This record gives structure tokens, C-alpha cells and sequence, in this order.
């Protein structure tokens, strides 16, 4: 049954016209199929047959009983664009715990929609012939696989939602896709009866709901998610064992992997990612290494562990505790109460061209930030490896805006400090190095030195080199060979970025070098001075 | 209604919707619910595809919206200088005066807007304007006869204050003193009720160059690096007599006697910085730009300008009390003032360079923001001598 539903006012992108799809022949086995089909359409009221006044027209196939199919690839291509029917899809974190929840489908099969008349004309097709002229059609209701299906089905179970929602506050209604699901804290018996009076209200607007035969129960598959009532658990992540892995399996395996690490602890794929190197076809043959073979082994057994979580419950503290995993490599937990988790999280390690590791921790902290904010609209208060003393000490001087949310410290291992802090004056009775380097940075060979105030000296000949790391070479140099505490002059002006910044990783083998001997010294200072 | 369009070619906005807190989100939905009943907004299907961000600022909370976007493409359609002159100017927000006013029915679309769902539960809810919103260009703009008429009488009435109009905005400024200041301002708001600025104070600060009993190798350093680029604004600034003392591999602490001509150097240098450079015109053709560096411990520099090293004016910020640990907080503070002043003075918002991470001011900005107009920014790296630079700045005797 169709639905007494307004329509809503449909048009074709600028200036463009329907389209005029010549339809791809079939066999006189797949016509009847149709023919049948159509007909069937055609007196439950989905489609008109019509006359030849139509110019347009789009292909339709027979695929499987069979089961028709309509390519409006064309008229999609023509169809003016829509609101992006709700495109971030939910967390069951972000799910608040309830008593019952039930799940109704509301898919095609149960809902009808009619089309905006106006723009029926352009959903035209037509059933073949065994050379003579054959059957044609147009659409009454939203097509399935038409641009603007999805949104025009999802805008219209709103309006049909609005009365009941009004209704019964209690209760709360999840749209997603075909389906919406019910929940609410009332006496099972009673929830059950508000779901009775949804069921008879979708009926009143021409929406069959479900058959006993086709209702979804616990727990529920929610993308890689099993939501059982009390809790949530992963559905499980199988690693194929074979004795023969080709380059499409490693990176399709290192995939599935990436994303276990999210929920499961200590997924690694180091092993298994260096065997990508130098590969020459996806179905190239790539032998496992020993410590491959020992990884994948490894994570077979982190997989087999329960990873579960739970809802969330708004009375509650929203908690989150970060760790230091490795250079880069932060790792989170979102918690409620202590080690019952609503989420948790992994962020890859970020390659910068240079920063440091509060830097770092800040952007964590924000991207966590930003992701509760849309699951529970609440930001958390945050648990840091970092003392109050290191991050007051480098906000406040740091040249950038930054900033972190109400937050404590949590003294777990490792912990995230400043690994050097440039003196903020000349160091008395340090040595004080002139470093300079310069390179012909067309023939690339250059040299790098520095002269030191106590007479010392040096001069390095380098081939294949650029200006920028002749003069870092000099500040290398500098560091290598001064005491603890080292004054160093330079006219570098990349070095008056590490001045500021003071980076503590970056993108350059050199400048990481330069970092290590900083980190190694007791006092040091840096002053840059034009050249020439 | 009078008929309004985009700018020729123009698409309207589909800027997509922030994540908003729970708090905000529910602030929202009751303000709007209300707006639908009086009239002012409608929701809409799937079928309107614009958009424009929207949020709730500040103790009940107030809507405010985005509309930058809609702003730009949005056809096109007087600034009293006197009012950068006048001791002091008071802000007033006449925004509720739009909502009367019908919109043309064929732009409403245009004003598009989604109230996001918390956990994306549930679709947004889809609203468009009906009537003038508040924070579009062409509000202020239609609504203009219907603010003059109102405006006349205490215009008129009161010849020696100047009043001035910016978005959701007035300005009102004259030369009372602050008692009789704040009472001809009721006498207008009771006028309008029917229906702390001073820019003779914003002096123009110079820059000042250290003085020393006696200079190290390193504190000519600093100062020649400084003086060198500050070159770039004043071309008569010279280094070459205190370069010389820079010569040799000294330790980095040894003190340096300054020979007579470095003396000189220094006081054509000091006497070269005695003023703003010369030459520098506003230009109405050209965009305002606004740059800010932190300096540090609640301290910022700004330089408003339209070429490079041609400020229009410069100056210093500090944080406000109860914003200690909020970088964000005191950013968005200084760029309401920088913005307020800049209305003030020319009548048009700079452009903004922000040190600052894109993600880091785009997640918290709106808690801080408290202004009905939005500038436009821009995130940069600081050239660690421009701050060096700025940072030389002149400071009162003992304060103000
Ligand atoms: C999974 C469950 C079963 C029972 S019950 N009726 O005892 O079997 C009761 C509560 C729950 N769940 C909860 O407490 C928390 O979860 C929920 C809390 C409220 C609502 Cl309305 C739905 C759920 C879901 O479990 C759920 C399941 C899905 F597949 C998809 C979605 C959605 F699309 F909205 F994201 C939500």
C-alpha cells in the first residue's frame, strides 16, 4: 500500500533533461519474468503503464525466482542534489543504556512513498518485445535506487514520527537506513504496548510493518559491533590461515588488522607491512618472514580475547585516560566508571615535518574532543601522562594558540615531558661556536664548520648536499663537539624556527640527529644572526 | 518583500554543521520551536540542499548564525569618519528589529540551517528563514529606511552624537562625559525599546630599542637581527657600525664598548622609530588585514594593515582576568576587539591571520565568541622575528 503522504517537490539538476536510456534487449524468458512483475506493480498502484507522449527512459534488467532491477544511474546523474541524508553514522558508546529496545523495519517492501507527479516522467522504462513495440512504465513512488529515495523516505517517517514522539516522551526512536529502533526504561510488558500503538500508527499511513519471520532480536550486528542488552562485545575478526599469502591478502589482512587495534591491545603489523616492500602484482606470492609468521600468530590469540564495553548512562562522569604508546602513538580509553569502557582508540603515528610531544598530546586531546562531542554532545574530563608543572611550562611560552580541557594528571609510564628547553640566555663560561656552512646548490658540494671563541675549529667537505643541511651539518658538528654546555651562533634561518618551536621529532634525518644531541646536553643556547 | 538574489552565478551556501554540545543543541531547539510558532522560520524537506552553520552563544542562551558564506554571494547594495574621534562609544545590538520584516519568498531557501543530533541518532531538524535574519548582509541593508525614520529624531534631536549601523549592530557614539554618556543612550534605547569603547584613547605605540649600561656580543645580536629586519619598514635604519663590533669570535657574554659611531647609529635608529612610517592611506578598494602573535603570558601583538609593513595601526592585548589557562579563550577576545575597533574605525571587518591550529580553534572558538558578526580568518606559521619585532613595543610610565 502506498502512503497518504505529501509529496515532495522534485526537479532535475540545471537545465539538464530525463534521460533517454535505449533499452538493453532481453530473452523471452526474462520479458514474461517482468511482464509479471510489473503487473503486479502495476494494481498495488507503484507504477503506471504509459503511452509514447513520454520521450524518456531507463533500462531495466532481470536478475535473481527473478527479481527486476532498475538502472537509474542516468536519472541520478540528472537529479538535483538533496540534503546529505544523514551522513555520520552512530557509536554504541554513544547508545544510552535502556530496558527494552525493539527494532522495526521500515524498508521498501513495508514502505511506499508516492513520487512528486510532476517528476514521474523521467523514472520511464520499458519491457522488450520477443523487434515490435514494447511495454512501457513510470513510476508513482520512490524508485529503489533513485538519488533521492533515501532522503525523501527518511523526511517522511519524521513527519510520521512527530505525533507518537510528542506522545510518548519516554520513549526514544533511532532512525538509521530502513530501520528505526524503540527503547525506552518502561515494564517490558508496557514497552511492548507503545510498540503495538508505533506499529498500528505506521499501518495508519500504509506502512506494513514486519513479519514474526522477519524480525531482528539480540544481540544486533552493528557494523563489526555485537549490542547484547547489557553491554557490547566485537563481532569476531577472522585471520584466514594459509600457506600461500599474496600481496592483496597481506594488505587486505594488514587492513583488518589496523582496524583491531582500536579495540584490541597490542595488534602489531610492522612484519607483515615490510612484506610489501618492492611488491610487483597484488597476486605476487609474498613468503611469510619468521617474525611474520610469529606476529600473525600473536594477533590470532589477542582476537580470541572478550573485548566488551557498555552503554551510556548521562547521570554519569564521562572519562577519558590517555597513554604514550610510542613516539607518535597515542592510545585512549573512554570510561565512565573505571574499566568498564564505553570506547576506546588508537592514533596512528603522526609524520610531521617537525613538532613535539605536548604538541602532539594536545592534538589528541582534541580529536578525542571533537569525537565526544558528537557521541555524547559532552566533552571528558581528561587523565594526561603529563604533570601540571611541564604542560603550564610550555603552553604559556609556546609561539601558538593551544589548549586542553579540564583535565588531571595520571602518573602512568611513560610520560610525556620536554625533552630539552633552550636556555633563555647566553651560558657564561660555555664555549660559544661560530657554526656556518654553505654548498653550491647546483653542483650540491659544500662544507660545513664552526670556529669557536677558545680557539678550536672545523671544516667538513660534503657531496650531495643543499644549503639547509650544510648549515644544520654545522650545528650538528657544534653539538658533537662542545662540552655539556654549548653557546651556537648560526645564520641559519631554519634554526630560527627550532628557536621557537624547539621540535623534538621531525621529517629530516639531520634535524633528528641535531634533536638527539640537544636532548644529550645539560645547557644550551642558540642565537641567530643575519648573514653577511 | 523586496525581490533580493545571489550574486551573478552564485549557488547558495551548503556549509555542513558542526558538532554542537548537548547543551547547545537543546538551547536551540527551544529557541527555534518558538520562532516556528511566531512565524519567523519553517522547517523544510530534503529537497532544499543549502545550508549554513549555526550555533548558541551568551544567562539564556542566543542564536547565532553563520552566515558568512550566504553573506559573500549575496548581491550587492556611508562611513562617518567622526566616529573614530569621539571619547567614547557604546555597542547595541538591534537585531530583534529584522524579524518583523517579511523575506522575499524566492531567497528564503538560501537561509537554510541544521539543528545537528546528538550520537547522529536521529536526522537534524531543517529550518529556513521567513523573515530578515539576524547576521545576513542584506538585513541591516533593507531594513535601512525603516532605521533611519526611527534614528531622525534623536538624530536630529541630538545633532553632536553620531550613530552608526554595522550588521546587528549600533554604534553610538559622542563626547559626554560618562554619566551623561550612558543617559542618552536609555533616551534612545526606550526610543527603540518601542518598536564601552574609547578610541580618542587608542593611541598608536612606537617601538622601542633596549638601552644598556653596557652591551654584550649577544645583546647587539638580537638587536642588529631585530633592527635588520625592521629595515624592511624603515629603509633609513642602519647596522653597519654595530655589525663591526661584531666582529671576531667573542664568547657570546663578552661585553663590547661601543664605539662613537655605533652611538649614532643607534639614535638615527631610535629617532627613525619615533614615529609611524610615513605614507600610510586606508584604501576601500583593498581588504584589511589583522595578524596577531602571541607573545606570550597573556600578551599578543596585532598589526592591522593592508600592505606589508604599511600598518594602519598596531598594538598590544592583554589577557583578560578568569582566562588564564585559555589560549583559545583570550584569542577569540582579542579578535573581537581587533574587529570592534576595525568596525569603528573603517566600517569593515579585517581578514584575520590566526596563529593558531585550524582544528584546535574551530573545536572551541564559538564558547568565547560574543558578537553578532563573524570576521573571516586564515591560520599561520609566526615568523619568529615578527614577534621579536612587536614585542619592542612601548609601554606606559607606570601604566593607565
Ligand atoms: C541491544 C539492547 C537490547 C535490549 S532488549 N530489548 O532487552 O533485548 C535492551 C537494550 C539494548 N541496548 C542498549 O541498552 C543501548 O542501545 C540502544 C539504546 C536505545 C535505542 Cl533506541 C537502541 C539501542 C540499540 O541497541 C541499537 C541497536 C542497533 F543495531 C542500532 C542502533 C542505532 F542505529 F540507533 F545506532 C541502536
Amino acid at each position: 500500500p502506498i502512503s497518504p503522504i505529501e509529496t515532495v517537490p522534485v526537479k532535475l539538476k540545471p537545465g539538464m533533461d530525463g534521460p533517454k536510456v535505449k533499452q538493453w534487449p532481453l530473452t523471452e524468458e526474462k520479458i514474461k519474468a517482468l511482464v509479471e512483475i510489473c503487473t503486479e506493480m502495476e494494481k498495488e498502484g507503484k507504477i503506471s503503464k504509459i503511452g509514447p507522449e513520454n520521450p524518456y527512459n531507463t533500462p531495466v534488467f532481470a536478475i535473481k525466482k527473478w527479481r527486476k532491477l532498475v538502472d537509474f544511474r542516468e536519472l541520478n546523474k540528472r537529479t538535483q542534489d538533496f540534503w546529505e541524508v544523514q551522513l555520520g553514522i552512530p557509536h554504541p558508546a554513544g547508545l544510552k543504556k535502556k530496558k527494552s529496545v525493539t527494532v522495526l523495519d521500515v524498508g521498501d517492501a513495508y514502505f511506499s512513498v508516492p513520487l512528486d507527479e510532476d517528476f514521474r516522467k523521467y523514472t520511464a522504462f520499458t519491457i522488450p518485445s520477443i523487434e515490435t513495440p514494447g511495454i512501457r512504465y513510470q513510476y508513482n513512488v520512490l524508485p529503489q535506487g533513485w538519488k533521492g529515495s533515501p532522503a525523501i523516505f527518511q523526511s517522511s517517517m519524521t513527519k510520521i514520527l512527530e505525533p507518537f514522539r510528542k506522545q510518548n516522551p519516554d520513549i526514544v526512536i533511532y532512525q538509521y537506513m530502513d530501520d528505526l529502533y524503540v527503547g525506552s526504561d518502561l515494564e517490558i510488558g508496557q514497552h511492548r504496548t507503545k510498540i503495538e500503538e508505533l506499529r498500528q500508527h505506521l499501518l495508519r499511513w500504509g506502512l506494513t510493518t514486519p513479519d514474526k519471520k522477519h524480525q531482528k532480536e539480540p544481540p544486533f550486528l552493528w557494523m563489526g559491533y555485537e549490542l547484547h542488552p547489557d553491554k557490547w562485545t566485537v563481532q569476531p575478526i577472522v585471520l584466514p590461515e594459509k600457506d600461500s599469502w599474496t600481496v592483496n591478502d597481506i594488505q587486505k589482512l594488514v587492513g583488518k588488522l589496523n582496524w583491531a587495534s582500536q579495540i584490541y591491545p597490542g595488534i602489531k603489523v610492522r612484519q607483515l607491512c615490510k612484506l610489501l616492500r618492492g611488491t610487483k602484482a597484488l597476486t605476487e606470492v609474498i613468503p611469510l618472514t619468521e617474525e611474520a609468521e610469529l606476529e600473525l600468530a600473536e594477533n590470532r590469540e589477542i582476537l580470541k580475547e572478550p573485548v566488551h564495553g557498555v552503554y551510556y548512562d548521562p547521570s554519569k562522569d564521562l572519562i577519558a585516560e590517555i597513554q604514550k604508546q610510542g613516539q607518535g602513538q597515542w592510545t585512549y580509553q573512554i570510561y565512565q566508571e573505571p574499566f568498564k569502557n564505553l570506547k576506546t582508540g588508537k592514533y596512528a603515528r603522526m609524520r610531521g615535518a617537525h613538532t613535539n610531544d605536548v604538541k602532539q598530546l594536545t592534538e589528541a586531546v582534541q580529536k578525542i574532543t571533537t569525537e565526544s562531542i558528537v557521541i555524547w554532545g559532552k566533552t571528558p574530563k581528561f587523565k594526561l601522562p603529563i604533570q601540571k608543572e611541564t604542560w603550564e611550562t610550555w603552553w604559556t611560552e609556546y609561539w601558538q594558540a593551544t589548549w586542553i580541557p579540564e583535565w588531571e594528571f595520571v602518573n602512568t609510564p611513560p610520560l610525556v615531558k620536554l625533552w630539552y628547553q633552550l636556555e633563555k640566555e647566553p651560558i657564561v663560561g660555555a664555549e660559544t661556536f661560530y657554526v656556518d656552512g654553505a654548498a653550491n646548490r647546483e653542483t650540491k658540494l659544500g662544507k660545513a664548520g664552526y670556529v669557536t671563541n677558545r680557539g678550536r675549529q672545523k671544516v667538513v667537505t660534503l657531496t650531495d648536499t643543499t644549503n639547509q643541511k650544510t648549515e644544520l651539518q654545522a650545528i650538528y658538528l657544534a653539538l658533537q663537539d662542545s662540552g655539556l654546555e654549548v653557546n651556537i651562533v648560526t645564520d641559519s634561518q631554519y634554526a630560527l624556527g627550532i628557536i621557537q618551536a624547539q621540535p623534538d621529532q621531525s621529517e629530516s634525518e639531520l634535524v633528528n640527529q641535531i634533536i638527539e644531541q640537544l636532548i644529550k646536553k645539560e645547557k644550551v643556547y642558540l642565537a641567530w644572526v643575519p648573514a653577511h | 518583500t523586496v525581490p533580493v538574489k545571489l550574486k551573478p552565478g552564485m549557488d547558495g551556501p551548503k556549509v555542513k554543521q558542526w558538532p554542537l554540545t548537548e547543551e547547545k543543541i537543546k538551547a536551540l531547539v527551544e529557541i527555534c520551536t518558538e520562532m516556528e510558532k511566531e512565524g519567523k522560520i519553517s522547517k523544510i524537506g530534503p529537497e532544499n540542499p543549502y545550508n549554513t552553520p549555526v550555533f548558541a552563544i551568551k544567562t539564556k542562551w542566543r542564536k547565532l548564525v553563520d552566515f558568512r558564506e550566504l553573506n559573500k554571494r549575496t548581491q550587492d547594495f556611508p562611513h562617518p569618519a567622526g566616529l573614530k574621534k569621539k571619547k567614547s562609544v557604546t555597542v547595541l545590538d538591534v537585531g530583534d528589529a529584522y524579524f518583523s520584516v517579511p523575506l522575499d519568498e524566492d531567497f528564503r531557501k538560501y537561509t537554510a540551517f541544521t539543528i545537528p543530533s546528538i550520537n547522529n541518532e536521529t536526522p537534524g531538524i531543517r529550518y529556513q528563514y521567513n523573515v530578515l535574519p539576524q547576521g545576513w548582509k542584506g538585513s541591516p541593508a533593507i531594513f535601512q529606511s525603516s532605521m533611519t525614520k526611527i534614528l531622525e529624531p534623536f538624530r536630529k534631536q541630538n545633532p553632536d552624537i553620531v550613530i552608526y549601523q554595522y550588521m546587528d549592530d549600533l554604534y553610538v557614539g559622542s563626547d559626554l562625559e560618562i554619566g551623561q554618556h550612558r543617559t542618552k543612550i536609555e533616551e534612545l534605547r526606550q526610543h527603540l525599546l518601542r518598536w564601552e569603547l574609547h578610541p580618542d584613547k587608542w593611541t598608536v605605540q612606537p617601538i622601542v630599542l633596549p638601552e644598556k649600561d653596557s652591551w654584550t656580543v649577544n645583546d647587539i645580536q638580537k638587536l642588529v637581527g631585530k633592527l635588520n629586519w625592521a629595515s624592511q619598514i624603515y629603509p633609513g635604519i642602519k647596522v653597519r657600525q654595530l655589525c663591526k663590533l661584531l666582529r671576531g669570535t667573542k664568547a657570546l657574554t663578552e661585553v663590547i664598548p661601543l664605539t662613537e659611531e655605533a652611538e649614532l647609529e643607534l639614535a638615527e635608529n631610535r629617532e627613525i622609530l619615533k614615529e609611524p612610517v610615513h605614507g600610510v592611506y586606508y584604501d576601500p578598494s583593498k581588504d584589511l588585514i589583522a595578524e596577531i602573535q602571541k607573545q606570550g603570558q597573556g600578551q599578543w601583538t596585532y598589526q592591522i594593515y593592508q600592505e606589508p609593513f604599511k600598518n594602519l595601526k598596531t598594538g598590544k592585548y592583554a589577557r583578560m582576568r578568569g582566562a588564564h589557562t585559555n589560549d583559545v579563550k583570550q584569542l577569540t577576545e582579542a579578535v573581537q576587539k581587533i574587529t570592534t575597533e576595525s568596525i569603528v574605525i573603517w566600517g569593515k571587518t579585517p581578514k584575520f591571520k590566526l596563529p593558531i591550529q585550524k582544528e584546535t580553534w574551530e573545536t572551541w572558538w564559538t564558547e568565547y565568541w560574543q558578537a553578532t558578526w563573524i570576521p573571516e580568518w586564515e591560520f599561520v606559521n609566526t615568523p619568529p622575528l615578527v614577534k621579536l619585532w612587536y614585542q619592542l613595543e612601548k609601554e606606559p610610565i607606570v601604566g593607565a
